[PDB]
């Protein structure tokens, strides 16, 4: 991701997502989950 | 500890629930200053500050004076810093200003080392802006404010959060499919989510409307009772120093 | 006619109506260009477009190529004009970029000149950066969407508008005695609020989840006769 | 209370507040209620 006078750091990371493993008929209801997921 | 609030997306329901844990906290005992850094400056509605009340932290920095003079008590354990009101002229130019508040970082390390208030929350506005990159630089920890609704689960998978930050679901409501659907999956996949949410309540949106914190204006109300149950998460879990 | 939408604040509905609206005033006939010029690069996704999918009008600009190729055509009478996909590093350093843009004004009021559409929809963020008052004076006309909430009540009274924007507001709910009273109190002095609003409804929640417009999702939803409604006005008051 | 330049294309972009006109309030006793109920809505108006 990205790392931001005084001594301060921000560190900015995408959130940590884990599609690892019933939610397989929401994927097939919504193209935009199934899209993520794979 | 410094912790900062701030929307995934605007309208989440960051400010009001920014108000209202500052006001468990404080009835837990802790000694609380909640900051306005939203240009906005909607936070000191939420503790009947008047409308046409336009002193503020930023507003007296921009106008050449001490901020540490626009400070407001709300009780004897909750302190309030308004950002204060920008003219028009001032919030069509945010690059005018938004370069010009560096000086509150040290005004608000100072006043973390000085132990006056066991919590120092941040209300964090959706944008990334320098000053509030710095704001966000100084917090031992942060939270960000979801919704479940296909937008937020979008901006989950492309904008960054600042590191170590845990999500935190409001206006839940069941009953809509897709949302469920979502929530579901959320709770499969996303490993920062917190183990509790703030429903959709009425207490919620009456709360601004009548200028209190929610657990004043209704303290058995079910989304007050979720506040509190954050407000314990955050001793717990939230009380060290970064 | 150039028509913008901006929130009056984040999350209110813009682009899901900014979507529902084209598509409707294509089903009116109409032939519409829809271009996102928010950052966070979201319309694109009630078109199908995939998430992958980076190319929009200021990536290409960024990145030193034309601008004009980064369209796409969704139906023979509905075209998209994605903003592109923006680094995390370009995310969070606006000021490198947001003052970079300004071909796109002299682009689109080539477009505008031409009449090679009759509405250009442009979704604008809630920001105040200098692209955004760019395109917002290139618009014709602009609707400035709201909640029935305290929070937007409150930014009507200190927020400015671009001048002549009407109000829209959308997710109206059962269930809300402060929504009520409010909204009572705006039809009694709110002199831009726009006569038809639209629900809080199940369809405007999934179709995004769909990829697609409102009215395509769900062509007898509530909502989306509810936009016909805002198209219809549209047609008749901001023409020219 | 602000007018943007826009020299690009020779464009102005002026904003202002929402018109809102609060004069006529006191006559309908539905409004007069929800004012009592939320003094958020009361303080607007009365100014
Ligand atoms: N859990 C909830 N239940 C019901 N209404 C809620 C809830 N949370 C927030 N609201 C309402 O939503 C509106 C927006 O809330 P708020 O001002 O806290 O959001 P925000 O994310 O800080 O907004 P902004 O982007 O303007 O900073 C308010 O009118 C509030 O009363
Ligand atoms: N009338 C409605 N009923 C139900 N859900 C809605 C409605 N309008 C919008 N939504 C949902 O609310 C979320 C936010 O909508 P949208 O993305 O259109 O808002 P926005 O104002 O463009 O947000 P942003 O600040 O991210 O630009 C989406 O998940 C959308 O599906
Ligand atoms: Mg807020
Ligand atoms: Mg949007």
């Amino acid at each position: 991701g990205y790392i931001f006078i005084v001594a301060l750091k921000q560190a900015f990371s995408l959130p940590d997502i884990d599609y690892a493993d019933q939610l397989a008929a929401a994927l097939k209801r919504w193209p935009l989950l199934a899209e993520f997921a794979q | 500890a410094v912790l900062g609030l701030q929307g995934v997306r605007g309208g989440v329901g960051t400010t009001t629930i920014t108000a209202a844990l500052a006001w468990s906290l404080q009835m837990l005992g802790e000694n609380v200053l909640v900051v306005d850094a939203c240009p906005d400056n909607l936070l000191r509605l939420s503790f009947n500050v008047d409308f046409t009340h336009r002193q503020g932290w930023a507003r007296a920095m921009l106008d050449g004076q001490d901020w540490r003079d626009a400070g407001l008590r709300y009780t004897s354990q909750l302190d309030l810093l308004p950002f204060g009101q920008l003219s028009i002229e001032e919030q069509e130019n945010p690059q005018h200003w938004q370069t010009r508040l560096s000086d509150i970082c040290s005004g608000l390390q100072q006043l973390k080392a000085s132990g006056r208030y066991q919590w120092i929350l941040i209300d964090l506005p959706r944008d990334a802006s320098q000053i509030t990159h710095q704001l966000l630089s100084l917090c031992d920890h942060s939270l960000a404010i979801v919704n479940v609704d296909a937008n937020c689960h979008i901006r989950l998978h492309q904008q960054a959060l600042p590191d170590g930050a845990h999500i935190l679901i409001n206006n839940f409501r069941i009953g809509s499919q897709v949302q469920d659907d979502i929530y579901q999956l959320w709770l499969q996949s996303q490993r920062r989510l917190l183990p509790m949410l703030i429903h959709r309540d009425e207490a919620m949106a009456e709360c601004l409307a009548a200028k209190q914190p929610v657990g004043e204006y209704r303290s058995d109300a079910l989304a007050a009772e979720e506040i509190l149950t954050l407000a314990n998460w955050c001793l717990l879990n939230y009380s060290g120093l970064k």
